[PDB]
């Protein structure tokens, strides 16, 4: 949500904000899709008993 | 303090780089000989070659195109430096080299010389100030644009406040040599105007007549005199030709000549005769009131004459326009989707006051630095109040 | 051979009044210099078709073609679309002394340029130099001696 | 060109310098005031990267060898390794953060598998990102590993 | 658009087969309806102008501007730009034993722009310091100036 | 949007026009498409209150 | 057809724009048939047959 409304838009200049935008919802999405994918997996078949 | 941080920081667009090359131009007088123009090509180099050989790895000089146009007083340097490894420290970058560069040419007595880093990328030279156009509107010719582009030109360096380095782009009405062919001698002396006209184009300026083959490729095939015979203005008593008769006229009979004045890059923006103008802000003030401040000493010119903005100052870029609106929707997409995840209209107000607290030291970073707010940082700030976002959410989504 | 306003009169003023319906368009630049040559630069929205932007333009620019001097389309009008900023330099040396820069000029643009030109997205090469050309060099004294004009 | 009364010829040499030259004489480039040739060259809007760059030295690889005695290259002009350095100490970055956290994970969860898990959750969620970059056009520029880097 | 041209390239496939009367005034090709959309008047309110006067102002000022704008795919004026008019009598041309032909090469003649080129330009004698431009025949802007044609 | 620019150019024209020089407008499917519309947000109005 | 259709010659400039310069006959002459009788042709020795 805060990334978003960024690439919105105007100019010469907007052009660039697209190009973070884009380039970081898009890591958001798949860092938090692997926290339900592969990490709570990964953090469960490798933690050691404590 | 936040939001005296965030007015007392200035703000650029994206910082220029050291990108291993730059530039340096040269512009004589007119009508300057392409000779004088190499002159001050030779030193220029002489500079780049004895007093920079640590960091220079190679000018590469060009005697007859300019960043403005062709010419013979028109000069251009493509200089590129040795490693960035191989040069170490501040000394040694593009800053203080095209600085000390700059300052050196300086001297220079009757040429224009000035170098510069390459602006950033690509033709986004959309920054530095402005570019203002003068528009005959009317018939009113090249004499009242000349002098009404003057009464600007004029009344507006002596603005010094919000306004400066107030010049003409163009290049400038250098004399010109007029030749009049009486046409009434030419007729009662039994000669072509035609072959008059003709010959009079080709000697002095050259004609492609027809292509020839060279080695099994085609070229051009061009006429024209000597050299020997069009560097003086008495050199066109020299010529003759054929009358119908068959006796041979010098142009000395049939013409008369004389010196004039006008320009040598004429031009137009959008139909109309225009001319272009450039120059900055000035020290403390923005691009913006600037552009109004021409707006309105361009309000008091002659009748017939309008203004139009282009080039960088058609557009009119970031920060200041609309980008704290888009600040703002997201803003409001956060609390939002906060109001989502607390189901409360209060409780993500626990999570708003997070925001202050990051560009606090935003902020802080910026102006201790000798820094400046850009489209870099203003994503650094982003980030900042997105992560900040995250831990507050997660304590009182933790405490809820 | 011309003169800045000769060209601008009878080059210019007549393209640029048979520029138009020409889509998307922002504005038109023109210049017109003492060395007889004009530029006229068109521009359009940012993220617009390159292409097609680049010929209807001359869809126009043959709408006036019959209209321009014999002396212009003999050498003949190009149509870019194209950054100003360069992208690369390539220099050509002659190591030994054998070859004058003339000479080199001629070999690349006898050799190099028509190629490097003819591969895609570049735009314009504009060459540091010149191609030979037959020259036939007048004198005036000899050329009514035999009463000869050019 | 003309025959005489006295039964004289009269030749084109007679009254001229006949002589290989220059369409223009115009443009006279040095580098390092050697005399030189050589392209200037630009980028066609909607073009295509450190391609083109390439590209030249495509067509001129193919030209290298049949030149002249003693014709050699230089390359004053590279927008071009900056474009290498720039990406370069990018990876670098991503590197640098990647081990720094490794540490910083271990100064906490001190054991070599708690501290190998975020490990793995880095490359996935990069790598994944340039291939949803591809999918919506965006290329490897700058601008994007800056992006990969905050 | 791309209906647009793909005419036009046919459209000169043929342009050098018709008459140079006709590619003198020129060729167009458009692409939009047949209704109007608008018609906007221009009425002068004293009586200071005719109605060719009205119609001359916007043809010089008004249409060149709005056909300029993207989306207007045909302008058509309600009335004539200007033109130099020149209305012989016959009675009067056989008097002095003259056609309409030596009329039309007269004009062609004394009303042109000719490119003369400059002083000391390239090549030039080594040791000149003077490079200005030469100015020649150049176009009629008055009656009068017709008028008086020999 | 054609129909605005055409007051955009003509804006920029008015004031160097001659003595006496004034436009008309016999001629306009605009406001036309401008008292459509309008009197169509009435009538969704109108079925929302009724 | 020079005479009864008109004939465009060249271009002029008129006030720093570039026009036309046609050249037809007077409408005195070219209203009736018989007015083909009026005209003039010089022919290949100097006299000018109608």
């Amino acid at each position: 949500a805060v990334f978003v409304p960024m690439a919105f838009f105007g100019g010469s200049t907007g052009a660039i904000y697209r190009q973070f935008s884009i380039t970081i919802v898009s890591a958001m999405a798949l860092s938090v899709l692997v926290a339900l994918i592969l990490t709570p997996a990964l953090c469960a078949t490798m933690l050691k008993p404590i | 303090g936040m939001a005296y941080l965030f007015v007392r920081l200035p703000s650029s667009f994206l910082p220029d780089e050291d990108q291993g090359v730059f530039m340096t131009m040269v512009q004589l007088p007119a009508g300057a000989t392409q000779e004088r123009t190499q002159k001050v090509l030779n030193e220029v180099t002489h500079y780049y070659l004895t007093k920079e050989k640590n960091n220079v790895e190679s000018v590469f000089a060009v005697n007859g195109a300019g960043a403005a146009g062709a010419g013979q007083n028109t000069g251009i340097a493509f200089v590129s430096l040795k490693d960035w490894a191989d040069r170490p420290g501040e000394e040694n970058k593009v800053e203080a080299i095209t600085m000390r560069a700059t300052r050196a040419f300086s001297q220079i007595k009757d040429a224009m010389v000035f170098a510069f880093n390459l602006p950033a990328i690509v033709e986004l030279g959309t920054a530095t100030g402005f570019d203002f156009e003068l528009i005959d509107q009317a018939g009113l010719g090249h004499e009242k644009l000349t002098q009404a582009r003057n009464q600007l030109l004029a009344e507006a360096a002596k603005h010094p406040d919000m306004l400066t380095s107030v010049r003409p782009n163009g290049l400038e009405d250098t004399p010109q040599f007029k030749i009049d062919i009486d046409q009434e001698k030419a007729q009662a002396l039994g000669v072509s105007i035609n072959d008059i006209n003709t010959t009079l184009g080709a000697a002095w300026g050259g004609s492609y007549v027809n292509d020839f083959i060279d080695r099994g490729r085609v070229k051009k095939v061009y006429v024209m005199s000597e050299a020997k015979y069009r560097m003086l203005p008495d050199d066109i008593g020299d010529w003759y030709v054929r009358a119908a008769d068959g006796q041979m006229v010098p142009f000395s009979a049939f013409s008369s000549s004389r010196w004039e004045y006008g320009s040598p890059r004429l031009e137009r923006y959008n139909g109309l005769p225009s001319m272009e103008i450039l120059g900055q802000a000035a020290p403390g003030k923005s691009t913006g009131e600037a552009m109004e401040l021409m707006e309105q000493l361009a309000s008091k010119l002659p009748t017939g004459v309008g203004y139009d903005w282009t080039g960088m100052s058609y557009q009119e870029r970031l920060s200041g326009n609309q980008a704290p609106s888009l600040y703002a929707i997201s803003l409001i997409v956060v609390f939002l989707c906060l109001a989502a995840l607390y189901e409360s209209w209060s409780i993500p107000f626990s999570v708003m006051l997070v925001v202050p607290l990051g560009v606090i030291g935003a902020l802080l970073a910026a102006t201790f630095r000798g820094l400046t707010n850009d489209v870099y940082f203003q994503v650094g700030l982003l980030t900042t109040i997105g992560l900040s976002a995250k831990n507050a959410i997660l304590i009182v989504e933790f405490a809820k | 051979g011309a003169d800045a306003k000769t060209v601008q009169d009878t080059v210019t003023q007549v393209i640029e009044q048979n520029m138009n319906g020409i889509d998307n368009l922002m504005y038109m630049s023109s210049n017109s210099d003492s060395t007889g040559t004009v530029q006229i630069t068109l521009t359009f929205e940012s993220g617009t078709d390159a292409d097609i932007a680049q010929v209807q333009v001359q869809n126009k620019l043959q709408l006036a073609m019959p209209l321009l001097p014999q002396e212009v389309q003999q050498q003949g009008v190009s149509v870019e679309k194209s950054s100003s900023s360069f992208l690369m330099v390539v220099g050509v040396i002659n190591t030994d002394g054998t070859m004058t820069q003339e000479d080199i000029s001629d070999y690349v643009a006898a050799n190099m340029k028509d190629a490097i030109s003819r591969t895609s997205g570049v735009g314009d090469v504009q060459l540091f130099g010149s191609q030979y050309a037959m020259r036939i060099w007048m004198n005036p004294n000899e050329l009514n001696k035999f009463q000869l004009t050019p | 060109l003309k025959v005489n009364q006295d039964g004289s010829r009269v030749l084109l040499r007679d009254v001229a310098k006949i002589e290989l030259g220059g369409e223009n004489y115009d443009i006279i480039a040095e580098f390092n005031g050697q005399p030189a040739s050589g392209l200037g060259i630009k980028l066609a809007t909607g073009a295509n990267a450190l391609d083109t760059a390439a590209a030249i030295r495509a067509e001129l690889a193919k030209m290298e060898p049949f030149f002249p005695s003693g014709l050699k290259i230089v390359y004053p002009y590279d927008t071009t390794p900056f474009v290498k350095i720039s990406i370069h100490e990018v990876v670098k970055t991503l590197v640098e953060a990647i081990i720094l956290v490794f540490l910083v994970m271990y100064l906490f969860l001190q054991n070599f598998r708690a501290t190998l898990i975020p490990t793995i959750a880095v490359p996935v969620v990069l790598l994944g990102t340039f291939a949803v970059l591809a999918a919506f056009g965006f290329s490897i520029n700058t601008l994007t590993m800056f992006g990969m880097v905050l | 658009d791309i209906a647009q041209v793909q005419v036009q390239n046919k459209l000169q496939l043929a342009m050098p087969l018709l008459p140079q009367e006709v590619q003198q005034q020129g060729v167009s090709v458009e692409k939009s309806s047949s209704s109007f959309l608008m018609v906007v008047g221009v009425i002068n309110t004293d009586g200071t102008m005719t109605q060719e006067d009205i119609s001359d102002y916007v043809a010089a000022n008004m249409k060149d501007a709005i056909s300029r704008t993207s989306g207007v795919g045909d302008v058509q004026l309600f009335g004539s730009q200007y033109a130099m008019r020149i209305w012989m009598n016959p009675n009067e041309l056989n008097k002095f034993q003259l056609t309409p032909v030596d009329v039309i090469t007269a004009i062609k003649a004394q009303n042109a722009q000719v490119a003369a080129g400059q002083l000391g330009g390239t090549p030039p004698v080594k040791g000149q310091q003077l490079n200005a431009s030469i100015i020649a025949q150049t176009r009629l802007t008055s009656t009068e100036e017709f008028g008086k044609i020999l």
